[PDB]
């Protein structure tokens, strides 16, 4: 599963 | 389709930047729900929801974003807004209409992202409106299940045992 775009 | 302009790689970038003033001016209906073809297909509220741009987002949402849009993963903006930790973001979106129960392609949820990532005040926002702890992913996992053992208040969340 790969990672939604976002910082934190 | 027919992809996007430059016009439109510089909205998504304003977007991801919180650069709110070049959102405002680029911004068009043809344009506000535009997809980044190379990476992972999100829209400007993907971005902004997920880089904690909260002006942004609140310009988007009252200028014709789809707070329902689903990128290449079938996430939702919501689910960015929980897996990065971004609370205000993740309220406005659910105050718009967010789907508090969505699933991805892999069923999973916002409260599984809020949980694996440990964000414990976004997994009690989630339970405060309406989440389902209950809720399996394809692997058969509840949020529960992807809490790492160190979040013990989330764990106790997620039990029914939090105050
Ligand atoms: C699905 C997750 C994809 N992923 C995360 C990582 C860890 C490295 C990521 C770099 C960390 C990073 C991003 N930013 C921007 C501001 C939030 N600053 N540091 N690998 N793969
Ligand atoms: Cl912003």
């Amino acid at each position: 599963r790969e990672a939604g775009d976002g910082a934190e | 389709g027919s992809g996007n302009s430059e016009a439109d790689r510089q909205l998504l970038e304003a977007a991801k930047a919180g650069d709110v003033e070049t959102v405002k001016k680029l911004c068009t209906v043809q344009s506000v729900n535009c997809r980044d073809i190379e990476g992972r297909q999100s829209t400007p509220l993907h971005f902004a929801a997920g880089y904690n741009r909260v002006s942004v987002v609140e310009y988007l949402l009252q200028h014709g974003a789809d707070v329902h849009a689903k990128d290449k993963g079938g996430l939702v903006p919501l689910h960015n807004a929980c897996s990065y930790g971004h609370y205000e973001v993740a309220e406005l979106l659910v105050k718009h209409g967010a789907v508090v129960n969505v699933a991805d392609l892999w069923k999973f949820t916002p409260l599984h992202e809020a949980a694996a990532k440990g964000k414990y005040e976004i997994c009690k926002l989630l339970l405060q409106h309406g989440a389902d702890p209950t809720k399996k992913n394809r692997d058969g996992n509840t949020p529960l299940d992807l809490v790492k053992d160190g979040d013990t208040d989330i764990q106790d969340l997620l039990r029914g045992d939090a105050a």
